[PDB]
RNA sequence: AAACUGCGAAUGGCUCAUUAAAUCAGUUAUGGUUCCUUUGGUCGCUCGUACUUGGAUAACUGUGGUAAUUCU
RNA sequence: UGGUGACUCUAGAUAACCUCGGGCCGAUCGCACGCCGGCGGCGACGACCCAUUCGAACGUCUGCCCUAUCAACUUUCGAUGGUAGUCGCCGUGCCUACCAUGGUGACCACGGGUGACGGGGAAUCAGGGUUCGAUUCCGGAGAGGGAGCCUGAGAAACGGCUACCACAUCCAAGGAAGGCAGCAGGCGCGCAAAUU
RNA sequence: CGCUACUACCGAUUGGAUGGUUUAGUGAGGCCCUCGGAUCGGCCCCGCCGGGGUGCCCUGGCGGAGCGCUGA
């Protein structure tokens, strides 16, 4: 399941392949326009919110 | 949808007629405007020609007219309590044209008040507090005292509006139709036609 | 048909145009305009197939789109512009000026006329009514609406029309005596004075007028138009004088023309 | 004649009958004031519309209808309905194959006004075309005048 | 160029299945209605930041999804 | 004030109203440039309303082929008319409520059939007639069959959309896309009709 | 009466096939009404505040929260 990752500040944009249910649950459930922390994407994550 | 062509009813014969065209555009009909008594609610319909129908289906404020007196006011709409067409419009309180309603009859009695300083509607306990009793007593210059002393000398209420100024509530017609115009306008029955409805009303119930 | 028709064929345009058959299988189909569709002449049946002035369609666009052609005082770069009865037509690169007559055999001819008659126009009234706090107004047969009319002005008048500013200057009223033009019917073109009037309520009036050659013909009431005031126009009249010519009296005159021609 | 009939009041919507009136002058009624008008093309206005008091909105002196366009004549045949009649109307048509005619017919629904009063099967009247009343109205009878026997 | 906006796309072309006072034709009516456009009138008639107001979105730039569309 | 054969017309006066799904009362563009410290000439767009043009839509009157082995029909689910309303751009059983019992017919109603779209017209014809008119002009209807809509001044539009019925295309089987009674062209049908 | 052929009828078969009307029930889809409220704002409130007057508020620009108030 790719991750369309945006950061509006720079503009830049990235396209991430991630293939672990375990990175993906987190955002199971959710609806569209709710802010969840992306802390199981990976360690270099830490403390965002996407 | 809902149609108004003349080609679906019979012959004056009684002969069936053959449609020769599908239903068209301009023969359309719409759902009716079964506007009722409550807080304002009104929608706009874009009609053939580009212009447009306001289609009421709330109402409680109405622009009412006392021909005797030439005194027309804005007055909330209170009920309805007849309906020369159907019954069911009287118990579901539909306003519609020629509908007879209860409308509230504050504005007028402070017109009658002001203009011919004489008491209206009111009850002998005669509490009449300030801004009433000056109102209704005042001081005025000669000129002013004469004019108001010629103006009670043909100021007389039949008995029927008295009763109903009593009340607080008069009886009116709607002359306006309210899924056209968005608007419930009429005038205050009197006369004969106040008896007649009235009447009516009485052997109604 | 849903919606307006955008398309004339060319036999069914009006026969007074006077259009071929073979040429095409479309006519000009007039711009909406200040005239009536069957009785109007479109700007490129006039400047193309009266005057020969351009020899297709695209000639005359190419005329118009120059800024040359005025109608009653006013550029018009429509080629389908709806030019009609006792309208101005004035070329100034050319230097003429037309006046939309009708001919005695019902066709819109080629009348030129001098400058100082290219300034004003005579206008019948259609119709009088009160408006916007009591101010009268005029409705003309060139669909030109004038406001504060002279209160004697009634309907089925006529009035002269300055066309620089577009107010009355005189006026002729409806009345037996007065000299006319039939612009509509059997006797369309025909120049007479009106000798009676008779009204049918509730119907359509009939209107009898006595040529100067003595021959007399009805009209209905809107197919009249005053001209003149007594037996003298106001207007110059083409070079038939609005006299109708039998077809014998016709073939004679074509033989002493023929005769004498050499 | 009581003229309220039907569930609402029947009125001349023109006429205003509701001025204030001093006491002074109240000398029994006031004589409603009867609206009535006169249609054209030189018919008479019947005294029984100036002077009555019937309601009758379809009427062509009382009500709101405008005479406009054909004025026919028929003979009253039928009059089994609430202020409108049946009228006949008899021709000849012509046939070119044998130069001949034939007798046809064809009944018209016109509405009657309650000013023509004493109307009988057999009279001639004169109808006047008007916009649609009804469903197969669209005449208004505008003029009765009397069988050739009549007493 | 593109894209937004505006206009047109209700004309034209084809065919004759339906349709028997219906269509259609001549004659009348709309004083019983709607009307883009063209043309003329009207547009300080109203007694109540302006030396110029606000938020977007497309084109464009970049990340894409689907076997597949004038998809998004 | 003005008008019509005829307004409950037009204009006037008065008391109010004036819809948050709002009515007008210019926050727009171009070209020339100017004069006396501010005023301005040509245009182009836009706009409520009135008139005009192009219409359209309902009506009025008269006119249509065969058939009685179709003689009574319509009316309980509007048939005919009245009153009040709803809806509609408006007049109207157009629809509703309550009333009345009406309305058509041997002068052929009602029903059935048509190898019936209607006219302008065509063939033949001494005179009278008979037959044809799908076909280039006018009017109508339809876009495989019904139905329902959006937008728009104007469609119940199909070289617009939404369904169902009948056909039918691609598919990775999850889905997507259809409408030549337009011009060519193919199949089929046929005695019968042209170039992608 | 006998020989051959054709047409047509009655047709036992409780004929079918196609089509067209309806009774009753079900009923896609649009449209209207009454609700519904995923989201997106604006005002307000603060941490944040640029400067005017002067720490002094009238307006920029943020973040947080308020089933605060409202709009779509
Ligand atoms: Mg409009
Ligand atoms: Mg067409
Ligand atoms: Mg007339
Ligand atoms: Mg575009
Ligand atoms: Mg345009
Ligand atoms: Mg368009
Ligand atoms: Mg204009
Ligand atoms: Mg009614
Ligand atoms: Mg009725
Ligand atoms: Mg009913
Ligand atoms: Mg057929
Ligand atoms: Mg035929
Ligand atoms: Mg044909
Ligand atoms: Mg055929
Ligand atoms: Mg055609
Ligand atoms: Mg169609
Ligand atoms: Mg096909
Ligand atoms: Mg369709
Ligand atoms: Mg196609
Ligand atoms: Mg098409
Ligand atoms: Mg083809
Ligand atoms: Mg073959
Ligand atoms: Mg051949
Ligand atoms: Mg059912
Ligand atoms: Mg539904």
């Amino acid at each position: 399941m790719k991750l369309n990752i945006s950061f509006p500040a720079t503009g830049c944009q990235k396209l991430i392949e991630v293939d672990d249910e375990r990175k993906l649950r987190t955002f199971y459930e959710k609806r569209m326009a709710t802010e969840v922390a992306a802390d199981a994407l990976g360690e270099e994550w830490k403390g965002y919110v996407v | 949808g809902i149609s108004r062509d003349n080609w679906h009813k019979r012959r004056k014969t009684g002969g069936k007629r053959k449609p020769y065209h599908k239903k068209r555009k301009y023969e359309l009909g719409r759902p009716a405007a079964n506007t009722k008594i409550g807080p304002r609610r009104i929608h706009t319909v874009r009609v053939r020609g580009g212009n447009k129908k306001y289609r009421a289906l709330r109402l409680d404020v109405g622009n009412f007219s006392w021909g005797s007196e030439c005194c027309t006011r804005k007055t909330r709409i209170i009920d309805v309590v007849y309906n020369a067409s159907n019954n069911e419009l009287v118990r579901t309180k539909t306003l519609v044209k020629n509908c007879i309603v209860l409308i509230d009859s504050t504005p007028y009695r402070q017109w009658y008040e002001s203009h011919y300083a004489l008491p209206l509607g009111r009850k002998k306990g005669a509490k009449l507090t300030p801004e009433e009793e000056e109102i209704l007593n005042k001081k005025r210059s000669k000129k002013i005292q004469k004019k108001y002393d010629e103006r009670k000398k043909n100021a007389k209420i039949s008995s029927l509006l008295e009763e109903q100024f009593q009340q607080g509530k008069l009886l009116a017609c709607i002359a306006s139709r309210p899924g056209q115009c968005g608007r419930a306008d009429g005038y205050v029955l009197e006369g004969k036609e106040l008896e007649f409805y009235l009447r009516k009303i009485k052997a109604r119930k | 048909a849903r919606g307006p028709k955008k398309h004339l064929k060319r036999v069914a345009a009006p026969k007074h145009w006077m259009l071929d058959k073979l040429t095409g299988v479309f006519a000009p189909r007039p711009s909406t305009g200040p005239h009536k569709l069957r009785e109007c002449l479109p700007l490129i049946i006039f400047l193309r197939n009266r005057l020969k002035y351009a020899l297709t369609g695209d000639e005359v666009k190419k005329i118009c789109m120059q800024r040359f052609i005025k109608i009653d005082g006013k550029v018009r770069t429509d080629i389908t512009y709806p030019a009609g009865f006792m309208d101005v037509i004035s070329i100034d690169k050319t230097g003429e000026n037309f006046r939309l007559i009708y001919d005695t055999k019902g066709r819109f001819a080629v009348h030129r006329i001098t400058p100082e008659e290219a300034k004003y126009k005579l206008c019948k009234v259609r119709k009088i009514f009160v408006g916007t706090k009591g101010i009268p107004h005029l409705v003309t047969h060139d669909a030109r609406t004038i406001r504060y009319p002279d209160p004697l002005i009634k309907v089925n008048d006529t009035i002269q029309i300055d066309l620089e500013t577009g107010k009355i200057t005189d006026f002729i009223k409806f009345d037996t005596g007065n000299l006319c033009m039939v612009t509509g019917g059997a006797n369309l073109g025909r120049i007479g004075v009106i000798t009676n009037r008779e009204r049918h309520p509730g119907s359509f009036d009939v209107v009898h007028v006595k040529d100067a050659n003595g021959n007399s013909f009805a009209t209905r009431l809107s197919n009249i138009f005053v001209i003149g005031k007594g037996n003298k126009p106001w207007i110059s009249l083409p070079r038939g004088k609005g006299i109708r010519l039998t077809i014998a009296e016709e073939r004679d005159k074509r033989l002493a023309a023929k005769q004498s021609s050499g | 004649a009581d003229i309220q009939t039907e569930r609402a009041y029947q009125k001349q919507p023109t006429i205003f009958q509701n001025k204030k009136r001093v006491l002074l002058g109240e000398t029994g009624k006031e004589k409603l004031p009867r609206y009535y008008k006169n249609i054209g093309l030189g018919f008479k206005t019947p005294k029984e519309a100036i002077e009555g008091t019937y309601i009758d909105k379809k009427c062509p002196f009382t009500g709101n209808v405008s005479i406009r366009g054909r004025i026919l004549s028929g003979v009253v045949t039928k009059m089994k309905m609430q202020r409108t009649i049946v009228i006949r109307r008899d021709y000849l048509h012509y046939i070119r194959k044998y130069n001949r005619f034939e007798k046809r017919h064809k009944n018209m629904s016109v509405h009657l006004s309650p000013c023509f009063r004493d109307v009988q099967i057999g009279d001639i009247v004169t109808v006047g075309e008007c916009r649609p009343l009804s469903k197969t109205v669209r005449f208004n009878v505008l003029k009765v005048t009397k069988a050739a026997g009549t007493k």
